[PDB]
């Protein structure tokens, strides 16, 4: 970046010169160039200034063709400023200007960018358009096919990325395939490919492999000197450490990402989400301290039951131990420490079975089944979930059956049974409505609408939202 | 999705791919 000092002076020189000679086309070409340097420096408002004046020179004196790249860059900067409506305006004008000329390549670019803006809106109808434009972009990169290599690999990248936000396996396939294409022929595409690969891996719970991939995304961003890049690589390495109970490393990676974000003038929102993450981990640390204090309390109650066995203080200390275990599963489930959750759930089931309680035993069955699903141990999860369902049947519990059915459907979905998943959601709604419990109906409706929204059924989903 | 019955969840980050060209190339 030792060359970005004079490389601006020469471009500002050429802009003032095309202004002094009335070379309108080169006024606008150099306005674009300088706006692009400003964009690559994180100066998005100041990029918008001489992207607006490039747009204006093109509209005033230049043919319509000039409007086509300028609308892209303009629509890009609005995206990085979190101005989505504003982006979409020029993004769509870009698509129009590319269709009326039918050059296909620019039509690919406009579709990739449309899919980007919609994907980014949805995390904050949107998923439908996102999938539509990402798929169209992939098809327009296949049609374009050492010619459109970048666009092809990038379209693979974006389509794989769209998959996981719950099709982890096809995302795995697409991203690994794109990386294979890269090796078949230190690139900025490998950055995002490694990035989303580590993200899907850490969703599949394989930490070390996700660690490796996130780690090289960081390294490659350090080499390219892509500051925002390694800010996102550090924020995801911090996510890795946070999900695996390593909080001090998490705050280290989050502070590093903060320093990267705060060195750019117009990356304010990323720095605010980094601050938000840092305080979330700070709060989880207190939650963990509560965990460990109640664990010590549990050790004391265990020594009290060992001494008061058969005394009828055995049952009292047993229910005290059940209460401690319930507090413990609650704290263990706020933070995402699902292994401790499984521990506490299992020990709750052992002391419910000893206490000859059907209700507590059904609850411990539900919590052990949730603990097993959140590990992505789906078969063991459905076995414990049906255990809890059939135990809730034997007693006068309709809530429990509804809960067990809904969560069982969640497991079914995440295993690839979209059909049985929604069927279980709807059965859960059946029991839910049949027992006049409002919140379980709400949750069942929420996953029903989810199942339908991910299946592109607008009418049904919009009806459930009501 | 939704688990039926205050969790502490951090925000992750994703990386989309830009379009490959919005820049203009002047003459000199």
């Amino acid at each position: 970046m030792g060359r970005d000092e004079m490389q601006m002076s020469e471009a500002k020189r050429a802009y003032r010169s095309a202004k002094e000679e009335g070379n309108r086309q080169e006024e606008a070409r150099w306005a674009n160039v300088i706006g692009d340097i400003l964009k690559n420096r994180g100066e998005y408002v100041e990029a918008l200034k001489w992207f607006r004046i490039d747009y204006d020179v093109s509209v005033k004196y230049l043919p319509e063709k000039h409007l086509l790249p300028t609308c892209q860059s303009l629509g890009e900067v609005y995206l990085r400023l979190e101005h989505f409506k504003d982006a979409l305006i020029y993004q769509k004008k870009h698509l129009e200007l590319a269709k009326d000329a039918s050059d296909l390549v620019e039509q690919q670019r406009a579709c990739t960018q449309l899919g980007r803006t919609y994907y980014e809106m949805f995390l904050r109808y949107s998923i439908r358009n996102a999938k539509k434009y990402f798929k169209s972009a992939m098809k327009l990169a296949q049609t374009l096919k050492s010619s459109f290599l970048k666009e092809y690999i990038d379209a693979h990248n974006n389509i794989g990325m769209l998959q996981m936000e719950d099709n982890l396996e096809e995302a795995k396939k697409l991203l690994i395939r794109g990386l294979e294409i890269c090796n078949e022929e230190d690139d900025d595409g490998r950055s995002r490919l490694h990035h989303n690969l580590g993200n899907v891996y850490m969703e599949l719970r394989m930490w070390d492999k996700s660690r490796e991939h996130i780690e090289q995304d960081i390294i490659i961003c350090k080499k390219i000197e892509h500051r925002q890049g390694e800010a996102k690589g550090y924020i995801n390495l911090g996510e890795l450490h946070y999900r695996v109970q390593k909080y001090d490393e998490a705050i280290l990676c989050y502070q590093k990402a903060l320093n990267l974000a705060q060195s750019m003038e117009d990356e304010d929102a990323l720095a605010s989400q980094i601050d938000q993450n840092i305080e979330t981990v700070k709060k989880a640390i207190e939650v963990m301290d509560e965990l460990k204090k109640e664990e010590q309390n549990l050790k004391k109650l265990t020594r009290n039951m060992i001494i008061a066995k058969g005394t009828s203080q055995e049952r009292k200390s047993l229910l005290q131990q059940n209460a401690s275990l319930d507090c413990l599963i609650e704290k263990s489930s706020m933070i995402f420490a699902w292994l401790k959750h499984c521990e506490y759930a299992k020990r709750k089931k052992r002391i419910a079975s000893e206490l000859c309680d059907k209700g507590k035993l059904s609850d411990s069955f539900l919590v052990i089944g949730e603990s097993y699903q959140k590990l992505r141990k789906f078969n063991k999860a459905i076995k414990w979930y049906t255990k809890s369902w059939e135990m809730y049947k034997s007693i006068g519990n309709l809530e429990g059956q509804a809960l067990a059915k809904v969560n069982m459907g969640n497991v079914l979905d995440s295993n690839g049974d979209w059909a049985g998943a929604l069927d279980a959601f709807q059965e859960g709604y059946r029991i839910a409505v049949e027992a006049n419990l409002p919140s379980v109906q709400l949750s069942a409706l929420e996953n029903m609408h989810y199942s339908h929204m991910i299946r592109f059924d607008n009418i049904e989903e919009a009806r459930r939202l009501q | 999705k939704q688990t039926a019955r205050k969790q502490l969840a951090t925000k992750a980050a994703r990386k989309s791919a830009p379009a490959t060209g919005g820049v203009k190339k002047p003459h000199r």
